[PDB]
C-alpha cells in the first residue's frame, strides 16, 4: 500500500502512538484514539498531542476519561470520517476516492488557515511598530 | 479533551 | 489517488497512452475500445503498433481494423483476472481491488521469470553451437 | 492480432 493513504489504516494509526499514556484502565486507549481516527503527533512541548489524520483537528489536554468519538464529534463536527460507518477495505474506490479527495482539501484549508494566522500577526507587527514612529 |  | 504503479486500472489512463495509434473512427479497435479490453499502448520502433494487457501482460501485434479487443483478449490469454471483472473500476471495494492487485503483482512476477528464462535458453543455444563449430 |  502507497504511504501516502496509511493514515486511512487503523492499524497505522494505532502504530503512531509511541509512549502513549493512558492504557488499560483507561477510556481514551491508542487504539480507541486511533479509531476515532487520531494519529499521534508528540511535540517536546506537549507529547500528548493527537491530530485527525482526516480533518486535521489537533487535540491535546486529554483526559483519562474522555471518550475519543466524543472528543472527536464536538471539536470537529463537520469531520466526514465520523459518518465513514465502514471498515477500510470494504470500502468502494469511489466511495475512498472521494474520500481521499475530502481529506486533501481538508489539509490545504488547515495550510491555509494557518498562512492567514501568520500573515496577520507579521501585519499587527508592522502597524505597531508604524505606530510607534509616529511620535 | 481540548483545542490547542 | 493512485500511484504511477495503480493508474493503469484507471480506463481513461489506459486510452491516454495511446498515441498514434492507427485504427479510430469507423475500427473496430479504437483507443477507447482497447482500453476497455485492459490494453495499454506500448510501442516500439520494430512494433508500432503493439499494445499490452495491464493486468496480465499480454502482449498482441498486427492489429487490424476490424479486431475486437475483448475478443482478441479473451483468445490469446483468457485466464486473466482482468476479464473476469464484469463491474466498473470505482464499484470495486477496496479489498476486491487489493485482491486484483495481488494477482497482477503475481502475473508480473510470472512473466519477469518467463522472460529470464527464454533469454536463458537463448544464451545457451548460443553456447552450443559455438560449441559445436569448435568440435568440428 | 497475435502474440508478438
Ligand atoms: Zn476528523
Ligand atoms: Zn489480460
Amino acid at each position: 500500500l502507497p504511504p501516502a493513504w496509511q493514515p486511512f489504516l487503523k492499524d497505522h494509526r494505532i502504530s503512531t502512538f509511541k509512549n502513549w499514556p493512558f492504557l488499560e484502565g483507561c477510556a481514551c486507549t491508542p487504539e480507541r484514539m486511533a479509531e476515532a481516527g487520531f494519529i499521534h503527533c508528540p511535540t517536546e512541548n506537549e507529547p500528548d498531542l493527537a491530530q485527525c489524520f482526516f480533518c486535521f483537528k489537533e487535540l491535546e489536554g486529554w483526559e483519562p476519561d474522555d471518550d475519543p468519538i466524543e472528543e472527536h464529534k464536538k471539536h470537529s463536527s463537520g469531520c466526514a470520517f465520523l459518518s465513514v460507518k465502514k471498515q477500510f477495505e470494504e470500502l468502494t474506490l469511489g466511495e475512498f476516492l472521494k474520500l481521499d479527495r475530502e481529506r486533501a482539501k481538508n489539509k490545504i484549508a488547515k495550510e491555509t488557515n494557518n498562512k492567514k494566522k501568520e500573515f496577520e500577526e507579521t501585519a499587527k507587527k508592522v502597524r505597531r511598530a508604524i505606530e510607534q514612529l509616529a511620535a | 479533551a481540548v483545542p490547542i
